[PDB]
């Protein structure tokens, strides 16, 4: 087992020599130097490793009592489905509690991170932990966050040992080679474009420092829930006046011209300061464009720069790894876009994992079951069977329950009751007629229904018939 | 066709329906609209002015008690012209090479492969589905015989291009199937 | 005076209406000077039971629509605008927004006094603009433009404001004659509505260190501006509560018509340590930043409207039935598709008459209303919605009225759907590739699917056609 465990081309496998040289795992021979080669090889050929969550439990922040919840690992895409107030952005917030914790190793941003309020725990009890999970490339990596009331210390203690080993093992990879990718810890909520602007944008502080572009700043204002606009237009004015690396640019453009049908050609003006995009021949600003435009031109550019930024000297910048974090993913979208969002995410930023919360069903009929998360009176219920590839109304009844007809209408009511008198003795009766024709009057005489209820109504007059 | 209209034959409450469109509301999209009403939509967009229309236009009634002209895609309801029946007939005189011309314009004038008219004539093919479901043979008979009973009812031109398409209901019809 | 109309007219007049009495005000001014002043204090003392709608709207060159006409209803308070992202659902909020700044200046805030249309509000490449709206109350239709010209073109439009300044004028007319009259509300709602729902140091910042009036004016301060004032509704449900000591039953009507748009909620009481609100979800009591987005977002704009209604109300029974102008503009954020199906109607419910033009892209919130409500905005036009968008699936409105497939276009699973059905109805049924797509798509969606079904029906319909052959 140990010799068959020792590697040369792989540093997964040469993790777990560094926990055998040691304690912890058989009470075997210590040592000081083969730890060190197999901790040197631990950190060396890091190429392909994907940093993802691994499972999360939860003991009372916001309003829970337990949670185990495990996320995927072959499946890219997460979707959190629920009610106005069953907790779904309460997963997305201990999550990045957990991520606040992860930053400032590899960061370096101190060691700080983000402890559990006392608004934060549940109305009425003394005690709550936020228990997260790792992975990076097979090893798991734990975290706890404990949070207590006085009086009560002997029910939970933080560790925080799984991303101390973590963070040295990034921190020795960068000391090894400058030139290694890092991971995102990216995150949005639903105050995204509350910044994308271009108006008094030179006396700003973003375009008035020399802001240092490097691999570990990256990460500031990350784990805010806001994409700084102004900060790309800093860093887009200087790839288009320091041209006079050409790729850094043109591969950032070629992901917000996939995702927006139509536009090319983005340019600075040296006039007062704004940026000018073509709109089908046509040039506009961005205080020029729509809600919804803005927001995906901000979250793409968030995206690219902080993960071009994070792959020095590569080939393919846009693939790297991380977790980002979208809040309502379907915000300001119309349906048509809220039905590519994510498989243009996944074919655009492929090795990303992207834990999202949605309140629609057309962003749903994308994603299998098994990926899809339904959260209902504080507890997790898996969505029913079938949902990839199915019609928008089964969505809605089997995992956003609702009816698909309006349960409060004088149009729906009137349907049932017309069903229940055809469907019976009474399918000639006057009041079945005088419902058909006023269901008729207004959802047309060729609707898909009436058409069926019309067609049983001939059926049962010629059986009444021929044998009377 | 005392409560029904001639391009497609829906029941109505020259009669002609509303073509989804009540009273004049304008504004309307030109893909809902068939019949009548997308007629106009056609005359105002391609600016033709000679409004007679007949010579060019051919409807079930008029026609020599036929309906091979049409086909029937099942998989979607179009109804779609025919090579036969209409590369061996001519209407009024013309050479026989334009009858399909005079069908393809029908279909394209009035519009009647609306997504709602296909919808709506496809579900008349889960009705014959369900009846020959259990495999009887009397059932299939009767909704044969209900079928092709006088005073045409709702959708009674693909009432018939689905009996016309069936081994069964036309072998049945003939004499060769004895129930 | 000619004794055939003028009489008519000013029998109805004289028993009591605004119409009637506005009818011949503007006919009397051979002029005589007097009849006019009498005509004008009639009309201003009978304006009770008005209601205040926007009758139509016409642009010219404003943000990409070259020429748009469109008109809204009188008979129902909702009209939806539809489209695509970007073709001009916020545009056309934006310049019925203009006009009610202009209205606004002239019936409680201060005097004449307004926005323009600026530069980058001009279509490109044009030399003009204009955003003409026409009012109307008790059904009088009082015009309105504005204009903005390049330098060299100053003879295609010019600004004129000859209806808003004579329905100031009858407004403030009614308002010295009776201090106790109510009042249009005009407020905007933009996707910034809940960006300021927080009770944190209220009372270090403003709205708690200043003494405010809550006088029937000044209602209006904030309100064509996006967010929705919250920290002043935590001041006045403080100055109220702590003035227990009017003051319970405007509560009492603010508190029922939260309670309503939110199904659990109830008892809110206010918090004298660091200050904050506190609401009770079922037997759980928890504050405001321990509420929900989507919680928090339907009480700050609801509360707030309730509180302008109430301030805009003097003693009435009823506060929250006025009239209004509310152009809440994506009504549909951060709402789960059950509250999508009651926002609109609980609304008309609870704020009766009060006109709301709102923008939707969801077909949760459309399937509830009749076409003749729905704008769609496709290329650069208005297209009415089909017929039956009030009592039909959402897949229905989705594909006729958003042009969005019922199911995913570029999916495996909904790409092989079609192979199948092609397969199935062509000759090649029962064959070996017709059933591995077949098992296939029984494992994904199960041997119970209603399209399945129906096609397993066609299958066995063919077996029988040609088994007894
Ligand atoms: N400290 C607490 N004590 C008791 N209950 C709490 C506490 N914190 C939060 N809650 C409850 O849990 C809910 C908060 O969950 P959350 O805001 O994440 O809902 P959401 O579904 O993610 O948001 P949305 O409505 O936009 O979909 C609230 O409804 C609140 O009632
Ligand atoms: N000055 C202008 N010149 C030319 N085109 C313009 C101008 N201003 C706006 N436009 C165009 O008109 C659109 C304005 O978008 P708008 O916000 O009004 O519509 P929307 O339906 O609300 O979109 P969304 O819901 O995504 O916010 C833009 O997409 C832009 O292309
Ligand atoms: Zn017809």
């Amino acid at each position: 087992k140990l010799i068959k465990k020792s590697e040369s081309g792989d540093f997964a496998s040469s993790y777990q020599l560094y926990k055998v040289f040691g304690s912890k795992e058989y009470g075997v021979e210590p040592d000081e130097k083969m730890s060190d080669y197999f901790k040197e090889l631990s950190a060396k050929q890091l190429e392909g490793g994907q940093l993802r969550v691994a499972d999360i439990h939860l003991e009372n922040y916001k309003g829970f009592e337990s949670l185990i919840m495990d996320f995927s690992m072959k499946k890219n895409s997460t979707i959190l489905v629920g009610n106005n107030g069953c907790g779904k952005s309460t997963i997305l917030d201990a999550i990045q509690k957990g991520l606040t914790h992860l930053s400032s190793r590899l960061s370096t941003r101190s060691h700080n991170g983000d402890g559990i309020e006392k608004h934060e725990l549940r109305k009425g009890q003394n005690y709550a932990s936020i228990a997260i999970n790792y992975d990076y490339m097979g090893i798991r990596f734990p975290m706890i966050i404990a949070t207590t009331e006085p009086g009560y210390e002997d029910r939970a203690k933080s560790n925080y040992s799984g991303i101390n080993e973590l963070g040295s093992i990034f921190k020795t990879a960068h000391s090894i080679n400058p030139n290694v990718s890092f991971p995102l810890i990216a995150m949005y909520t639903v105050e995204r474009a509350n910044d994308v602007s271009t108006r008094d944008i030179e006396n700003s502080e973003e375009i008035k420092e020399a802001q240092i572009w490097d691999k570990f700043k990256a990460y500031n204002k990350s784990l805010t829930g806001k994409a700084d606009f102004k900060l790309f237009f800093r860093w887009f004015k200087e790839l288009i006046e320091i041209e006079n690396n050409s790729k850094t640019l043109h591969t950032v453009e070629d992901a917000m011209y996939s995702f927006l049908p139509g536009f090319s050609n983005l340019k600075l003006q040296r006039a007062p300061l704004d940026l000018i995009v073509d709109k089908n021949n046509v040039s506009l600003s961005v205080l020029q464009l729509s809600q919804g435009e803005k927001t995906i031109l901000a979250l793409i550019a968030d995206i690219a720069r902080r993960l071009t930024l994070l792959n020095p000297n590569s080939v393919n910048p846009l693939d790297g790894t991380g977790i980002v974090l979208i809040a309502a993913i379907d915000l300001h979208l119309h349906p048509s876009w809220q039905q590519n969002i994510i498989p243009r995410l996944e074919k655009t930023f492929k090795n990303i994992q992207f834990i999202v919360t949605t309140h629609s069903p057309q962003v749903c009929h994308t994603i299998d079951s098994q990926n899809i998360w339904l959260l209902k009176n504080g507890q997790k219920f898996k969505a029913p069977k079938g949902v990839r590839g199915a019609i928008s109304s089964w969505v809605l009844e089997n995992l956003f329950e609702v009816a698909q007809r309006p349960p409060e209408d004088k149009y729906t009511k009137l349907l049932q009751e017309y069903k229940n008198l055809v469907f019976s003795e009474k399918y000639a009766s006057e009041d079945a007629r005088k419902l058909g024709a006023t269901l008729s009057q207004h959802f047309g005489p060729d609707d898909e229904t009436l058409v069926e209820l019309k067609l049983e109504i001939e059926k049962r007059i010629w059986e009444d018939d021929f044998e009377k | 066709q005392m409560y029904l209209c001639a391009y497609c034959e829906i029941d109505l409450d020259l009669a002609v329906c509303l073509g989804g469109t009540n009273t004049g509301d304008d504004f309307e999209l030109p893909a809902n609209l068939s019949c009548d009403s997308y007629k106009s939509h056609y005359e105002d967009k391609n600016k033709i002015n000679d409004k007679d229309w007949t010579g060019k236009i051919l409807l079930p009634l008029t026609l020599p008690d036929a309906h091979n002209f049409f086909t029937f895609e099942k998989v979607t309801g179009k109804l779609l012209p025919n090579e036969s029946y209409c590369n061996t007939i001519s209407i009024d005189g013309k050479p026989a090479a334009e009858t399909l011309s005079i069908v393809t314009k029908t279909i394209e004038v009035l519009n009647l492969n609306c997504s709602r008219l296909n919808n709506a004539r496809r579900k008349l093919l889960f009705h014959f589905n369900n009846c020959a479901r259990e495999r009887n043979l009397r059932k299939l008979h009767n909704l044969l015989l209900q079928w092709n009973q006088g005073e045409p009812k709702f959708f009674q031109t693909t009432r018939d291009i689905i009996i016309r398409d069936d081994r069964i209901c036309q072998g049945l019809l003939n004499g060769t199937i004895r129930y």
